[PDB]
């Protein structure tokens, strides 16, 4: 399932006026604007590969890339991005199907020259996305990566060598991946035939763009190309209340699959569940009555609906009665030593509730164990699952339970007669993490109303201001949300 | 394994002391303190008198007292009555995850 | 107070077998090793081997190997002993016991059963 094949002076073609995208989401009508961004120069020399002899080299990623193709038959499917591309750092895959555009950010181990059979494993998959597919008619794409955000622009124009004329690329995707990218490679589909694609690199430049009456771009001049063009730039020619509005609340976060699980786990082999890319409603599991303990350290109970974190975890146990007091920062007592220990600078919450009606039996559960003998204390958030016999003497055990060779695993005895302090309490611990990456887990955002023909404040999606709102007749482009 | 030996019989005067012995006990630093003594009356179940050579359990008067030295353990009784008419059994460790008992001593008092 | 209770007498022949039960009440069953002792009618006690009611591991005297087997059942908290090579020199009285230290083995047998008389 891993084939190698390579049986092999690229040409150079002009890019007359190609690769001008929409810098931002603002609707400007009949204006001549000036911009300073990463653009592709005018009359450059783009590289023309026809990798099919067969060879798909790995190319650099200096600041961004402009990629164009003209093959009618669907041969080119997707791209792979990464730093080392060899099973030791995160990598990104955008292979798409006949009706899906699935995107995965995982720890891949790629082949020599992957083709559609590309990778061997996928260890830690930290992202996912599904939507409508991206793909003689020229198709052209622009890829940028800044501040942990991956940005994709694209366009499709029918033609009948790149044409001459002007076409502006509209925004298509913005992802908060967070990985570091410096090399990329394309991948083809083999059941074949010749396939040609064009590659060019972006540079920091300044442009002068022209917005016509309807908000579309129809012309632009590079401000370095000519002594004449430099002159064109200089001449610049060729309270009552407050309403808060916010998008709907859809992507609720899955807290029902942890607090309402059918069967929990032991304490010596506990469970971990990564939670990310969700909207967490922290005030639905506080205003309740089941929980008899909601002890929170590092934050305030009612300030969890205005904060955003990078990551959130969840740990689960079943313990007995008067041991929940040992789950706290700075405790001991044979369950904070050998089973589960909390760091000193904890930032989280601990929630425990009685479950005597589900984990007891007339004879006995005899299913929940705990560690009892160990050589050294546990480091914070460290799990041990082995069952080697604990040697308490000089003579080696040789794996036999005897004189000075204790069995370090004892079972809880549960039955519906013991008093409080011996009945099974289920425990869940929530931990928060924030480091170096864009924050995805966030609380809900409220919305008030819409009053028109009055002098009021407003907070449309974070654009605070004051004035009067009345219906108008202007027509924005679909992706423009600002005005101006 | 090993084999512990103790005299078949002993006797004492009312008010005197007796020193029923034991020998052959495992003599090693790791496993030195493992000796016990039991008493049985005819047609009954035995009773615990001394464990962990000198530790004594509740319910037995301080007259019974154990000791150990070198390779041999020993029992010591005082204030003998007519009640101390029973058979005493030594007990010890015997190496390969196995414990062993002794022959037994009949303690006789005459009136 | 802790109570141990054994079953009744049995009579067998040198081809038969025997099983002895031992019911424990008044304490926590799975926190104490249980030892087995025998006494011939007019001789000294003889040790047999032990059992761990938590795990189930056992160990025997090399003399008895091949003929004796020990088992437990925790739901009703009972321990069973099986012997299956009865001979002329196996008539005896059989006892239970109980260790003092909770999770450790040591022959400080404090509370005893009542004795089953097997007159083969
Ligand atoms: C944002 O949501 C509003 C209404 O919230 C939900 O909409 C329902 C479809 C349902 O999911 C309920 O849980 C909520 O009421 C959307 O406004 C509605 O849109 C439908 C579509 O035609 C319309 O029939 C309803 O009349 C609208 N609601 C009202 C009160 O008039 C709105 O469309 C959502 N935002 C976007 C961008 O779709
Ligand atoms: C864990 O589950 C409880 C129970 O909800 C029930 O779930 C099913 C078994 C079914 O019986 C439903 O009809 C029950 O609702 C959750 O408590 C519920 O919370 C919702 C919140 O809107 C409330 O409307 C219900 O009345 C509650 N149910 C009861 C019995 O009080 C609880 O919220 C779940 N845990 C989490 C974290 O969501
Ligand atoms: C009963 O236990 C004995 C333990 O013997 C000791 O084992 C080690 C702890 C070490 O201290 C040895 O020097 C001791 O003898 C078991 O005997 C050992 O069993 C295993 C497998 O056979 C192995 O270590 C040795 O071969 C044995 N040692 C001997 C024969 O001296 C014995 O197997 C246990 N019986 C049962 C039924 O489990
Ligand atoms: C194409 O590849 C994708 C990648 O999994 C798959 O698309 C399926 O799409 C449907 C509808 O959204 C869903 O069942 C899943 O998203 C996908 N299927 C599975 C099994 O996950 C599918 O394997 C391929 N075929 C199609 C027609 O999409
Ligand atoms: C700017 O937008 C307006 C409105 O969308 C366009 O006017 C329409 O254009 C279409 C096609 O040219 C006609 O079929 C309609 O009859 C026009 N409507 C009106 C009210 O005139 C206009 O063409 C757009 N301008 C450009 C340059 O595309
Ligand atoms: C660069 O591009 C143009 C193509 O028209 C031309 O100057 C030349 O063929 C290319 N290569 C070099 C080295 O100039």
């Amino acid at each position: 399932q891993c084939v190698n094949l390579t049986t092999r002076p690229p040409a150079y073609t002009n890019s007359f006026t190609r690769g001008v995208y929409y810098p931002d989401k603002v609707f400007r009508s009949s204006v001549l604007h000036s911009t300073q961004d990463l653009f592709l120069p005018f009359f450059s020399n783009v590289t023309w590969f026809h990798a099919i002899r067969f060879d798909n080299p790995v190319l650099p990623f200096n600041d961004g890339v402009y990629f164009a193709s003209t093959e009618k038959s669907n041969i080119i499917r997707g791209w792979i991005f990464g730093t080392t591309l060899d099973s030791k750092t995160q990598s990104l895959l955008i292979v798409n199907n006949a009706t899906n555009v699935v995107i995965k950010v995982c720890e891949f181990q790629f082949c020599n020259d992957p083709f559609l059979r590309v990778y061997s494993s996928a260890n830690n998959c930290t992202f996912e996305y599904v939507s409508q597919p991206f793909l003689k008619n020229l198709r052209e794409f622009v890829f940028k990566n800044i501040d942990g955000y991956f940005k994709i622009y694209s366009k499709h124009t029918p033609i009948n060598d790149l044409p001459q004329g002007f076409s502006a690329l509209e925004p298509l995707v913005d992802l908060p991946i967070g990985i570091n990218i410096t090399r990329f490679q394309t991948l083809l589909a083999l059941h074949a035939g010749a396939a040609a694609y064009y590659v060019g690199y972006l540079q920091p430049r300044t442009f002068l763009l022209k917005y016509n009456e309807n908000g579309t771009i129809t012309d632009a001049v590079d401000c370095a190309l000519d002594p004449l063009s430099e002159t064109k730039c200089t001449l610049k020619s060729f309270p009552t209340e407050s309403i808060v509005r916010f998008p709907n609340i859809t992507n609720l976060c899955p807290f029902g699959e942890v607090f309402n699980a059918t069967r929990f786990a032991s304490v010596y082999a506990w469970n971990r569940k990564r939670i990310s890319n969700c909207v967490a409603d922290y005030s639905v599991l506080y205003n309740s009555a089941s929980f008899s303990t909601f002890k929170c350290y590092g934050v305030s109970p009612t300030k969890l609906n205005d904060l955003c974190f990078t990551n959130v975890y969840a740990d689960s146990f079943v313990i007995r009665g008067d041991e929940v007091r040992q789950i706290a920062p700075g405790q001991t007592g044979k369950i904070a030593d050998y089973n589960y220990k909390l760091p000193d600078d904890f930032t989280g919450c601990v929630i425990a509730w009685n479950s005597n009606n589900l984990d007891s039996k007339v004879g006995g559960n005899y299913n929940y164990l705990y560690r009892l003998f160990r050589k050294s204390n546990l480091k914070p958030f460290e799990r041990d699952i082995s069952t080697e016999i604990y040697q308490a003497g000089s003579t080696p055990c040789n794996g036999v339970e005897g004189f000075n060779c204790y069995f370090p695993l004892q079972s809880y005895g549960f039955q519906p007669t013991n008093g409080v302090g011996y009945q099974p309490y289920r425990v869940v611990v929530l931990s928060f993490e924030l480091l170096h990456a864009p924050a995805t887990v966030c609380g809900p955002k409220k919305s008030t109303n819409l009053v028109k023909n009055k002098c009021v404040n407003f907070n449309f999606n974070g654009l605070t201001g004051t004035g009067v709102l009345t219906e108008s007749n202007k027509k924005f482009l679909p992706f423009q949300q600002f005005g101006r | 394994q090993s084999a512990l030996t103790q005299p078949p019989s002993a006797s004492g005067s009312p008010g005197q002391s007796v020193t029923i012995s034991c020998t052959g006990t495992r003599s090693d630093v790791d496993g030195y303190n493992y000796v016990s003594w039991y008493q049985q009356h005819p047609g009954k179940a035995p009773k615990l008198m001394i464990y962990e050579v000198t530790k004594r359990p509740s319910g037995v008067p301080d007259r019974f007292s154990g000791s150990k030295s070198g390779n041999t353990a020993s029992l010591t009784v005082s204030g003998l009555q007519a009640e101390d008419e029973a058979d005493y059994y030594c007990s010890s460790y015997a190496g390969i995850n196995n414990w062993v008992f002794g022959g037994g001593t009949k303690l006789t008092v005459l009136g | 107070e802790v109570q141990l209770v054994q079953s009744g007498a049995e009579v067998k022949k040198p081809g038969a077998s025997v099983k002895v039960s031992c019911k424990a009440s008044g304490y926590t069953f799975t926190d104490h090793y249980i030892h087995w002792v025998r006494q011939a009618p007019g001789q000294g006690l003889e040790w047999m081997g032990w059992i761990n009611p938590n795990s189930g591991g056992t160990n025997y005297t090399q003399k008895f190997k091949g003929r004796v087997t020990l088992t437990r059942d925790r739901s009703i908290s009972t321990a069973y002993m099986d012997l299956s090579r009865l001979r002329s020199d196996d008539t005896a009285v059989y006892y239970c016991a109980k260790d003092v230290p909770p999770y450790i083995v040591s022959g400080w047998l404090d509370c005893w059963g009542q004795g089953t008389l097997v007159t083969v």
